[PDB]
């Protein structure tokens, strides 16, 4: 509903479309997060 | 005991005396000195004389320009000619006695020391001077890199003793493969290495035809005096910082910070240093102000501005600013466009288009009316974003099209998709849809027109319609 | 996708992995054509196009070249979007220290170089000189030198040492450290240590060293030398309408590095004189301070706004940072707001929507259904119809919001309660009509007030809403278990006034067959609605074991509470109704219908009751007149008596028989009882009249007065309210505090002068002004706490634990305060409850405690029992179901995966801004303390024995003598050590005197084993203690106020537990609130979380470090396992905000507050997060380990250590 780009167009066709299913995905705000901290010059990295 | 780096530059300058006329006058000198120092040990070379020669030869026959060779002539092509004449012909004596009579006959060193007093009588464009000065420094680093590889390989006392008049001579190698104590075995070997090097060594020396003490001692002189002219232009640079702060100091507010300004008339200064004449008798001050002054306003005109403008445009809105104040003054109100223009003698179009881009970009920081916890840049929108409804509607035409082409035989249906490009990354002219189908092009454009015409038939054609 | 968040140090080569160029010129975009500029801060072939699919060029504008490289531009063909992805990075003429691990106390650089940060800066500030190679010298590593030192000792020594200015020196000094060397010398050092000071030196050094060594990073890692370049998009610099730019100040802070870094690499290019090298050099690390942390080394530099600008730490950091604007809070799509108003027709689970905001709201689910079903054949058509508003759009969205939950939410949401889910009703109108009977959950009144809808898309979402957020579901609070659908106002005022019972009224006597019957008298203007008949009433019992019991019988009532009783539930006494029906009343009605028959006939009732009462609340046409302030006659009486007597004692202090301050405490003694005399002859007047009966005489009867049944039923008003109306509006304060002598000797009715006006002007603006303070304050509180206690989640269902609390009721003097059924309500028994004097097992264990049992215990008259507490559970993460007992907002034992926490601090912080010896009883005496037990064997009087007419165990007759909410709270919950706190004894032995040394005292104390133990003592207290006498350990010396760290660790767990929860549930039980203190006891766990080891043992662990408490238990339990010696730990008390800063993981942490701090913390040790709590797994957007992701989180832990395997 906020800033899954991929996520909230996802969830608009399948309403449109009938299945009332989300594919969640990683908020854009987090990703603004990761690369303001590695602008500070500190690795921060999403382990696997 | 401070943060603020203003004022350790105000500290660190202050322990420094301001200079007197006599300061001015000797430190100039002693820059003269060094350079003709600099000048003397570039002039002990075989090859310098030759490339001068050839440029004013290139000169004299109006293919080159007169002020990339030189640009004055010391005083203790009207006249250029006749001294570069005279030097072309002190030349060839030299070259007629350089070693016919002997090298260190009475001959050769009046004809070098006068050669070096004729060449002293001569300014040149630094261009060339670095040129000159960068040729020999990049023999010296390689007679360096050599004879430090060369110990290197070995690895002290003995090449040392050796080292005097016989550093690249094969008399060297040959004592050491004479030698035979312990460590001459491995030493050996490195011989074949030092025969590796020295090989490349001759080639040099030949280019040269000093050996190894000449090219020492020509490589030390040019130090000493590149060490003395650095020294003279770093005292009067750091004399001449007060005047350069005092300068800077009235081009606060516009962009740039103190600090920046002063760095910039540092440098301008330092060109002001490199270019001086003392002769013309006129202070130090006089001819520094222009270059700090410059070096400033252009920095300014280059770094006050997010969205950088020419220099040229800059001072063109300097300018229009400077006639609108006047002409304010004058009538009371603010002046027009046309006014400008006239007075200006400038089309009105250009003012405007002046006019429509002195603007600084506003900060999404602001905070936005009467709040504080608000700011600019929270509404702005993402124009380049695509409406969910958008994408939807793109599925649908995709999926409708898809229907519609199954309604067809499957010539025309691929005929027209691959005109057009649907389901594939790469649209096709006509000759390739011919190509695969083995027809020419005109069936093709007559089975795209047929698909068009039956395709523009309503009873297929209602769904397709929505989306126009 | 991802488990775990890195953090650590970034190396240069890292810096330029994630870099995709080089930024080499400040230029951002041109001025004519607005394209990127080559080599920039926006260019377009390091960060990406600017259109998609295209190219600068436009040669390559299309999809068939994706992925293709333009040869003229270098601008790769691919989407805007890596724009926002792609990094730069600027390789600097010379390295820079960062401000992070700079200035953030305690400097990380000075702390491993072990040089105060003061030196530092002088040696980065270009000031002084630092030895980097000593060589063969008698120089040492890292001294000092200054300038001319430093050209005495090149002249003296020449090319043997090395010396160096600014970070470069410090970063060959920390390049040349060697960790494990200066690891092993420290803890040789540390071995044969002794001082205290330097103990703690060096361990937080050995720290940091071990943790360089173990996470891998360099420290020279520290002193950057390549500078990362944030993608535009995330800087951007956007037209705006007018032909404006907007710009980030990052730009700006970057074009200032970019120009000082070029400057610097020209001067350095033309032998620059050194003076301006340096003077380079420091603008270029000053530029990237302001870069990195603007303002935190010196003068913040400011633009064009005459403001600071800026910088990425601002950026991260604060209430408007990234963490908890964007990340914690969001706004969202498919949501609405419109102002409130009462639906009285709505039942509970419904809610008014306008048609036109549901439109709004529903529009991707109308345009399915309008596909659907054929009406729009595609997406456009539908769109169409949508907005040209046709009837067939509007009959699709009454199908759609059928059974469709919507979510109600008001501002500021305190508590859960704040948001419920209701089924749409559409109306016609633009405000959403809410149910009354909620209000009281919203604490919202229909005034203005304005509430926002949400709109669940998921089936997931919607099913949780229908069971978890209903409003049917949500009728109890989670604090106290209370009702939070009692009705107010109208609906009590009805039922009072049917309720009521007047004599002589038309109807009286008359027999009637029912309720129905009644109702039939009523309307037919037979009997009025206060006439006492007699009525048959069939009443049926559900006792406690299910038995159904029926029974009719004649009651003597009012024919009101007949047509009342017609709406009461089977399974519930008809003397629930045979009374006047205040708010109390009513909400005992409710909490029996709960207790007794569930949730569905609850709903039914609640409805009910309030239509009933809205209904014959307009039928009764209860009015307020000026009439009905009726000021009694005796008020001007007693006026002129007190200024009277008030005359007399002026000519008192005229005669100097009493001081002024004496005058002024009588003056105020004498204005408060004529205030309380006053008080009582209105309320006696208002509250009584006379009427006749059907005899002829005279009887006294309730009074009907409108302002009196206001008051009466609880609906609103007070007996302090109907003061000021009708008696005296009493003393008011000055606004010191103090207390003006001549009070206001007016009401309302006849109206206040000017002064009076004005000194009530002076308490009211104060109460305002308090109310906008606290609302801050209690807003603060509750943030902390919720941080604090957002791990808290029941993860199993027994953790085996025999431990247990102590309970007991709480007596403050001769009467109790709380009973023993009220705590004792929803507890598990931790050891069997046997009857007193026998072995009989009463109640077994593990057994939930519920109003049948509650009963059994106060009929048995037990009176001290042991319940499980999650204080003591031994849960390794979080707790259990049984150590925490019933959920008061369900009635049944706790679910596995609630966030009990999160309800705990909610629950505390919510009424914040409501905050602002002669025995008496007959039994025998029992002393351990003074305490009088009944006969029965219950504890009925406890008091203090200061240092009697019975010894121990005599039986004592009845009479005989025997001989500032809110900050406390705040300080409470912060562990905040008194002023001047109790001297408590440390260990257990005989006093004795010492040295009275000068300044303060001395004193020694002997133990068990003749070992002296030294205590250090101010002069100014009065001791407690007597030389001789072998006081016991946690024994009062001095008195005073008790730390609570003190108690803890003198005392031990249950302790503080106790004091911590006693004192705020007297903060709150002084204004009236009821808490539970299973929330404060959720708080105080979370407080004690930290561990100090005492004894290293053979575990990873180092004597004098603070660790967690749970790791300490699984290495101990593991070592037994290994038949290894254990590890010996002291448990540690930690306030709310250093608890949540302690946490283990940093994403929470950061998020809390101090982001700085935290951050760099995290970057030195290499710290790892598993995202284990609410906060983190939040913020990345994945779901919280509490409710229904609980077991998907299970889940996924299983599979994890099924692959380690
Ligand atoms: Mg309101
Ligand atoms: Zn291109
Ligand atoms: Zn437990």
């Amino acid at each position: 509903k906020s800033d899954d780009v991929n996520g909230r167009t996802k969830m608009y066709k399948n309403i449109v479309d009938g299945n009332h299913a989300m594919e969640p995905g990683m908020p854009e705000s987090f990703n603004v997060l990761l690369k303001e901290i590695r602008s500070l010059g500190i690795n921060i990295e999403l382990e696997d | 005991r401070t943060t603020d780096p203003v004022r350790m530059y105000m500290r660190e300058m202050g322990t420094v005396e301001l200079l007197t006329r006599e300061g001015e006058i000797d430190i100039a000198k002693r820059i003269e000195d060094g350079i003709n120092q600099v000048q003397s040990a570039i002039a002990e070379y075989p090859g310098t004389i030759p490339y001068i020669l050839e440029q004013f030869d290139r000169v004299q026959a109006e293919e080159l320009r007169l002020t990339d060779l030189i640009s004055g002539f010391v005083d203790p092509p009207e006249l250029a000619r006749e001294k570069f004449n005279e030097l072309r012909g002190k030349f060839q004596n030299l070259q007629l006695a350089v070693n016919e009579f002997g090298r260190d006959s009475h001959q050769a060193s009046e004809a070098s020391d006068l050669v070096l007093d004729i060449f002293r009588e001569f300014r040149l464009t630094p261009k060339q001077f670095d040129h000159l000065v960068e040729t020999l420094r990049t023999s010296m680093d390689r007679v360096r890199t050599q004879e430090r590889l060369v110990m290197k390989a070995v690895v002290k006392k003995s090449f040392i003793a050796l080292f005097t008049g016989n550093e690249s001579n094969e008399e060297w190698l040959d004592k050491v493969l004479a030698s035979d104590k312990p460590y001459v075995a491995k030493v050996r070997e490195q011989e074949e290495e030092i025969r590796r090097s020295i090989q490349k060594l001759q080639m040099i020396e030949q280019e040269t035809s000093l050996s190894v003490e000449r090219i020492k001692d020509i490589s030390h002189r040019m130090s000493i005096g590149e060490a003395k002219a650095r020294r003279a232009k770093k005292e009067m640079v750091e004399a001449n910082l007060r005047l350069v702060i005092s300068i800077a100091k009235k081009y606060t507010n516009r962009g740039l910070q103190f600090l920046d300004l002063i760095q910039e008339g540092n440098i301008g200064l330092m060109k002001a240093v490199d270019k001086f004449e003392y002769r013309r008798g006129y202070k130090f001050s006089t001819y520094a102000t222009w270059w700090i002054r410059q070096a400033i306003t252009r920095s300014i005109a280059d770094q006050a501005r997010t969205i950088r403008i020419p220099v040229h445009m800059i001072e063109t809105i300097n300018k229009l600013n400077r006639i609108s104040r006047q002409m304010l003054q004058e009538m009371g109100r603010e002046p027009l466009p046309e006014e400008l223009a006239e007075r200006m003698q400038m089309p009105e179009d250009k003012i405007r288009k002046v006019l429509k881009i002195a603007k600084e970009p506003i900060s999404m920081e602001t905070p936005i009316g009467d709040d504080e916890d608000s700011h600019l840049g929270d509404f702005i929108e993402d124009t380049t974003l695509e409406l969910p409804l958008d994408s939807a509607t793109a599925t649908s035409l995709k999926a409708a099209t898809r229907d519609v082409l199954a309604g067809l035989t499957p010539r025309e249906a691929k005929v027209l998709r691959m005109r057009f490009g649907i389901d594939m990354n790469t649209d096709h002219t006509l000759e390739e849809v011919g190509k695969q189908f083995d027809v020419t092009r005109e069936r093709i454009r007559q089975i795209e027109a047929k698909a068009l015409r039956k395709l523009r038939h309503p009873s297929r054609s209602e769904v397709l319609r929505s989306f126009l | 996708e991802f488990d775990a968040i890195k953090i650590g140090l970034a190396s240069p080569d890292m810096i330029r992995s994630w870099s995709f160029g080089e930024v080499k010129k400040p230029e951002t975009i041109n001025y004519r054509t607005f394209k990127p500029e080559r080599d920039g801060l926006f260019c377009a072939r390091i960060f990406g196009p600017v259109k998609d699919y295209e190219c600068l060029c436009g040669k390559y504008k299309r999809l068939k070249h994706r992925g293709v490289i333009c040869e003229k531009c270098g601008v790769e063909v691919t989407q805007t979007k890596v724009r926002r992805d792609r990094m730069g990075h600027i390789e600097l003429a010379s390295p820079v220290a960062h401000i992070w691990f700079l200035k953030s106390l305690p400097s990380r650089i000075g702390l491993l170089m072990d040089m105060p940060l003061r030196d530092i800066e002088r040696v980065l500030y270009f000031e002084m000189y630092v030895v980097t190679e000593p060589g063969m010298t008698d120089l040492e590593r890292g001294q000092m030198l200054t300038e001319e030192e430093y050209l005495d000792r090149l002249e003296e020594w020449g090319d043997e040492f090395t010396a160096k200015m600014g970070a470069e020196a410090i970063k060959d000094l920390l390049a040349s450290m060697d960790l494990p060397a200066e690891a092993e010398q420290m803890r040789e050092e540390l071995d044969t240590t002794n001082s205290e000071t330097k103990r703690k030196k060096l361990t937080k050094r050995l720290k940091l060293v071990e943790a360089f060594v173990a996470s891998g990073n360099k420290p020279e890692w520290m002193i950057l030398t390549v500078l990362p370049v944030l993608p535009p998009d995330l800087r951007p610099l956007v037209p705006l309408d007018g032909g404006r730019f907007a710009t980030s100040d990052l730009n700006d802070l970057y074009r200032r590095v970019i120009n000082r870094n070029n400057r610097l690499k020209r001067l350095l290019e033309l032998a620059a004189p050194d003076i301006i090298v340096r003077n380079e050099k420091r603008m270029l690390q000053e530029s990237v301070d302001a870069l990195l942390d603007n303002g935190r080394r010196g003068r913040a530099i400011t633009g064009s706004n005459k403001r600071p600008l800026k910088s990425l730490a601002d950026m991260i950091k604060g209430k408007q940072g990234r963490f908890r604007q964007n990340l914690l809070g969001k706004r969202v799509d498919y949501s609405g707001r419109s102002v409130i108003t009462v639906g009285p027709y709505l039942r509970l689970h419904q809610c008014g929507l306008p048609k036109k905001m549901a439109l709004e709201l529903f529009k991707p689910f109308i345009y399915s259904k309008l596909e659907t079903r054929g009406l729009a054949t595609t997406i456009k058509a539908a769109k169409k119809m949508v907005e040209r508003e046709e009837a067939v759009v509007w009959d699709i969205l009454d199908e759609v919001i059928r059974e469709h939950p919507v979510l109600l939410n008001r501002a500021p949401t305190l508590h859960r309660l704040g948001i419920q889910a209701f089924e749409p009703v559409l109306i016609e109108g633009k405000a959403i009509q809410l149910h009354p009977l909620v209000c009281a959950a919203y604490n919202a009144d229909f005034d203005g007030d304005q509430m926002a809808v949400h709109v669940p898309l998921t089936l997931e979402a919607q099913l949780e809403a229908r069971t978890l957020m209903m409003s049917t579901n949500n009728i109890l609070s989670p604090a106290s278990g209370d009702p939070i659908i009692v009705p107010s106002q109208d609906v009590v005022l009805g039922l009072y006034y049917m309720t009521r019972e007047k004599i002589n009224a038309k109807g009286e006597g008359m027999y009637l067959t029912g309720p129905a019957e009644a109702e039939k008298a009523y309307r037919t203007k037979t009997a009025e609605l206060h006439a006492r008949v007699k009525v048959r009433i069939t009443e049926t019992i559900k006792h406690e074991n299910g038995k159904l019991t029926t029974e009719t019988k004649m009651i003597d009532t009012t024919v009101g509470r007949a047509m009342l009783w017609q709406i009461v539930p089977k399974g519930l006494p008809y003397s629930l109704v045979n009374q006047k029906l205040g708010k109390k009343q009513i909400s005992n009605l409710l909490n029996e219908a709960y207790r007794k028959l569930g949730l569905k006939d609850t709903v039914i009732f609640a409805d009910q009751i309030m239509y009933t009462g809205f209904a014959y609340a307009a039928l009764s046409g209860v009015s307020v007149g000026i009439d009905d302030m009726v000021v009694p006659a005796a008020k001007y009486t007693e006026i002129a008596e007190a200024e009277e007597e008030v005359r007399e004692i002026q000519e008192q202090f005229q005669s100097g028989l009493v001081t002024a301050g004496e005058r002024y405490n009588k003056v105020i003694d004498i204005w408060a009882s004529t205030n309380d005399r006053v008080a009582k002859a209105m309320m006696e007047n208002l509250s009584s009249e006379q009427v006749i009966n059907r005899q002829g005489e005279q009887e006294k009867q309730e009074s009907f007065n409108s302002i009196y049944m206001m008051a009466d039923s609880g609906a609103r008003g007070s007996a302090a309210q109907i003061r000021q109306l009708a008696g005296m509006r009493g003393l008011m304060a000055r606004p010191d505090g103090s207390i003006i002598e001549t009070p206001i000797t007016a009401n309302f009715k006849e109206g206040l002068n000017v002064l009076q006006y004005f000194i009530s002007t002076h308490g009211a603006r104060k109460g305002l002004a308090d109310t906008a303070l606290k609302t801050a304050n209690s807003g603060y509180l509750t943030r902390r706490l919720v941080d604090v206690a957002q791990d808290v989640v029941v993860t199993e269902h027994d953790c085996g634990t025999l431990e247990g609390v102590v309970m007991t009721p709480h007596i403050e003097g001769g009467d109790v305060k709380v009973a023993l059924t009220e705590l004792a309500l929803g507890r598990v028994v931790s050891e069997d409850i046997l009857k007193p004097g026998t072995d009989e097992v009463l109640i077994p264990r593990n057994t939930l405690l519920d109003e049948k049992w509650c009963k059994v215990i106060n009929d048995n008259s037990v009176d001290q029992i042991k319940v499980r507490s999650v204080v003591t559970c031994d849960s390794d993460f979080g707790c259990c179901a049984q150590c925490y007992g019933r959920d008061l907002a369900r009635g049944h034992l706790v679910n596995q995966g609630e966030a009990v926490g999160v309800i705990a601090a909610q629950s505390i912080g919510e009424p914040g801004t409501q905050l602002t010896i002669q025995a008496k009883n007959n039994g025998s005496v029992k002393l351990h303390e003074l305490t009088i037990i009944d006969e029965f064997g219950r504890t009925k009087e406890k008091h203090k024995l200061p240092y009697l007419s019975k010894a121990d165990g005599d039986a004592v007759a009845a009479g005989e003598t025997v001989a500032g909410g809110l900050p406390r709270v705040a300080d409470l919950f912060e562990a905040r050590k008194p002023k001047e706190p109790a001297i408590l004894a440390e260990h257990s032995g005989t006093v004795s005197f010492g040295k009275e040394t000068k300044g303060k005292r001395r004193l020694i104390i002997t133990r068990d084993s003749g070992d002296t133990y030294e205590e250090m003592i101010p002069k100014h207290r009065q001791l407690n203690v007597f030389e001789g006498e072998r006081i016991e350990r946690g024994d009062v010396i001095a008195d005073g106020p008790e730390s609570p760290h003190d108690i803890l660790r003198l005392r031990g767990i249950h302790a503080v537990t106790t004091y911590i929860a006693n004192e705020v549930q007297e903060v709150y039980r002084l204004q009236g609130v009821k808490i539970n203190d299973k929330h404060i006891e959720t708080i105080v766990r979370q407080m004690l979380r930290k561990c100090t080891i005492t004894f290293a043992g053979d575990s990873e662990f180092l004597p004098g470090e603070t660790v967690e408490y749970s790791q300490v238990k699984i290495a101990n339990r593991k070592l037994v396992e290994e038949g290894k010696e254990p590890a010996r730990f002291e448990r540690e008390l930690l306030g709310i905000t250093k608890a949540s800063l302690a946490t283990e993981s940093f994403i929470s942490a950061a998020s809390f507050q101090e982001t700085t701090r935290v951050l760099t913390e995290a970057a030195v040790s290499g710290k790892r997060d598993d995202l284990r709590g609410l906060k983190e797994n939040v913020i990345v957007g994945r779901l919280i380990p509490a409710g229904t992701g609980f077991a998907y989180h299970q889940d996924r832990q299983a599979k994890r250590a099924q692959e380690q395997q």
